[PDB]
């Protein structure tokens, strides 16, 4: 994982076998992508099929333009849920990134909290509370003068999708 | 009279603002009544009644740190008037402009008024200390004045003027200033005990609590505090307040959020 440039480093959990949930979440997304590619490939063959049956294989199913329509109708429907889930998360992420950049432009880099400038239990409870407070603020646009709390390294499964 | 009361001294202050700065609350009252009469006498002019009145009370271009309603609240006594030379746990400041370097110090009120405009910093030594300012300097917080007049003047200002809406020189709305004051006094005053050096053994001030209770009854004060950090109620200081010089895309993002750090810190 090659490391991000300074205009985006603030948005990464970084330093400026056991099981894990994220392993399994990621590998299922990896596996999902394969099937989507294969479906696309088969849809890719349809125009040439009246040649790529008989010139290639002893026997195969006859099919027609009307059937291609209905297949395509069916395929689109089955993707809508995952599409909505992808889109909504991506928009939310891009918004948080662009806002953090605009604030980095308008703010003062002399301040120790500027994105370009920047204990156990209590620091951890600090991290968690900063996160919960940033979450509650963000819902109503009550977040005008501090960086949104975010990490992108969890989002590997939306990257695959 | 209008000219004499709108004329500014060598520090920018009208006679009214001077009466407040000097704790001459009955004189401030006398002038403030008179200033209302004067503004109400010149209603025949092409100016609005208010412009004249604001000119005499708190003139345009006044540094916010000198706005009278704020100054009246800052006018408390030095802790030494009630602690004497006893050591109590309180906040303390060094003042380098005055040679009050890190072994020495003054209490919060001296730092706010006796050392206004100096290099002063919040000190890191133990809080169990009295305040050296009455001994090392010409300390202006030793005199209480007339308490009943101080309170009467506050009531009048709150109904006479829109000054409640201004933030101070650190972006603190007046209410956020008062409530921090009460919270601080609550700890300091619980250490008080009944019994060439200045008059000690006085009773501690309850003005901040009385002032907080009265201000909280004013709709304008309350609305002005709760709407703080809205796009209309633009915080002048430390708060992304200059934006027009950035390219338009970053403005359309950065206008959309709104602030609550101070409203949350108050609540
Ligand atoms: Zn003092
Ligand atoms: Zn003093
Ligand atoms: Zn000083």
């Amino acid at each position: 994982a090659a490391q991000a440039p300074r205009s985006m480093q603030w948005a990464v959990r970084n330093t400026q076998n056991a099981s894990s949930y994220l392993t399994s979440a990621s590998s299922l997304a990896r596996a999902y992508s394969i099937v989507i590619r294969q479906i696309s490939d088969l849809m890719g063959l349809i125009p040439k099929y009246n040649h790529l049956v008989y010139s290639q294989i002893p026997a195969a199913v006859k099919l027609t333009y009307q059937d291609a329509v209905n297949l395509q109708n069916y395929v689109e429907e089955k993707l809508i849920p995952t599409w909505n889930w992808m889109v909504s998360i991506m928009d939310s992420t891009e918004a948080q990134l662009r806002y953090g950049s605009a604030l980095a432009s308008a703010g003062d880099p002399g301040h120790p909290n500027h994105p370009l400038h920047a204990q156990g239990m209590m620091s951890a409870r600090g991290d968690f509370l900063n996160y919960a407070l940033s979450l509650m603020r963000s819902h109503n646009d009550e977040h005008s003068d501090v960086l949104p709390v975010l990490d992108v390294c969890s989002l590997k499964h939306v990257a695959y999708v | 009279l209008r000219e004499l009361l709108s004329a500014k001294d060598a520090r920018g202050m009208t006679p009214f603002m001077s009466a407040v700065s000097g704790r001459a609350y009955p004189a401030a009252i006398t002038i403030l009544e008179t200033a209302q009469k004067i503004a109400k006498a010149e209603i025949s002019s092409s100016e609005k009644e208010e412009d004249v009145f604001m000119g005499m009370v708190c003139p345009s271009g006044t540094n916010p740190d000198d706005s009278p309603l704020y100054v009246l609240c800052c006018n408390d006594t030095c802790s030494f008037t009630w602690t004497g030379a006893e050591h109590i746990n309180q906040d303390i400041f060094e003042c380098r402009t005055c040679g009050l370097l890190e072994s020495l110090c003054c209490c919060t009120e001296c730092a706010r008024v006796c050392h206004k405009g100096h290099d002063c910093k919040l000190k890191r030594t133990s809080p169990t200390a009295y305040c050296d300012c009455w001994e090392k300097c010409k300390c202006k917080t030793l005199i209480a004045g007339q308490k009943s007049a101080r309170l009467d003047l506050l009531y009048r200002l709150l109904t006479a003027t829109n000054l409640v809406t201004l933030p101070n020189s650190r972006g603190e709305h007046l209410l956020l200033f008062l409530v921090q004051t009460v919270a601080r006094q609550t700890v300091e005053h619980c250490q008080y005990r009944p019994p060439d050096m200045p008059d000690h053994d006085l009773e501690p001030p309850r003005f901040a609590q009385l002032a907080l209770e009265r201000v909280l009854q004013d709709w304008n004060a309350l609305k002005s505090m709760i709407m703080f950090g809205s796009q209309e109620n633009k915080d002048p200081l430390s708060a992304s307040s200059r934006i027009g010089h950035l390219l338009p895309e970053e403005q359309v993002y950065l206008n959309q959020q709104s602030g609550t750090i101070r409203l949350d810190c108050f609540t």
